[PDB]
């Protein structure tokens, strides 16, 4: 029982609890009119890896205090603009939240 | 039982919930039939307007015929 | 003529409305979906119960000894 | 959400019979200038044979 | 026509996929519900374990 609202060139979300307690978590891309797709990798860790199409482009940080992880917008061409969704992974179950859209340019 | 079972139970949800949509995506293809059963289907409706006349123009052809004979 | 058009006013009806299909249906199957991938996170609920009861057994065990 | 899912169900099907309660009808009146307007079309194709056979003969009269 | 007919035959089956979902899943759901609380008799267990 996780609960992952969003917010937000720099986005976050915040889970219910137990923030790196919580294992891998990750953020997806919903361009419209196309299908699922996966942005960016933190781990309990905080070791971290991108996509290709937004390599070397977004930059992903968590912060442990106030049970949140952050994605900034960087240097964005207009064909990113898509719906963005923050995921994360809890003892094998999925757990997604309500997602938020980013625009053109 | 309690995963398992609705294990299973999910793979039917999902197999009926998208063999609906495979269902509706057939139908999907059903309007450009009624295109094809009206398009050109009216045209000759009109067509029949536009060539009902050359048989009234042999109409003409007997009457004309007709005060000849009489002539 | 006139008639063929008054009932071919008729098919353009009946395709109007299947255009409300083309239009509602897909709707109708991307709202099913999440109803169902919240019941997937009941699943993860049901496999954690699954392992919480013989935790439950465990522990009142040896609370007994 | 799930009563939702119900009532979705629901009025799908209801859509769905507002269609066959049209198509039906309608296809119906469809068939209709079918068969009538055919005997109509009959009609101008025996006029069209009667016209040709008087012209026939009036060509024979012209020629006598 | 054909077709038509066809989607007169068809919403049935839609009918029967919506009724189990429906009832399976309020059902156990409830079943889910009164397992939660085996988590609060766990904390419990282990209160008084510790002390």
């Amino acid at each position: 029982e996780v609960q992952l609202q969003e917010s937000g060139l720099r986005l976050s979300c915040a889970s219910s609890r137990s923030i790196d307690g919580i294992n891998i978590m990750r953020w997806y891309r919903q361009a419209p009119g196309k299908q699922r797709g996966m942005v960016a990798v933190v781990t309990g860790w905080g070791s971290t890896n991108y996509v290709d199409s937004v390599k070397g482009r977004f930059i992903i940080s968590r912060d442990s205090a106030k049970d949140t992880v952050y994605l900034q917008m960087n240097n964005l061409k207009p064909e990113d603009t898509a719906v963005y969704s923050c995921n994360a992974i809890y003892r094998g179950s999925e757990y997604w939240g309500q997602g938020t859209q980013v625009t053109v340019s | 039982e309690s995963t398992q079972a609705i294990g299973q139970r999910y793979e039917t949800i999902h197999g009926g919930l998208d063999s609906i949509g495979r269902v509706m995506e057939h139908l999907k293809a059903i309007e450009p039939l009624i295109a094809e059963i009206r398009g050109p289907v009216s045209q000759e409706f009109e067509a029949r307007r536009a060539e009902h006349a050359e048989l009234i123009a042999v109409r003409a052809n007997l009457d004309q015929a007709q005060r000849q004979i009489a002539l």
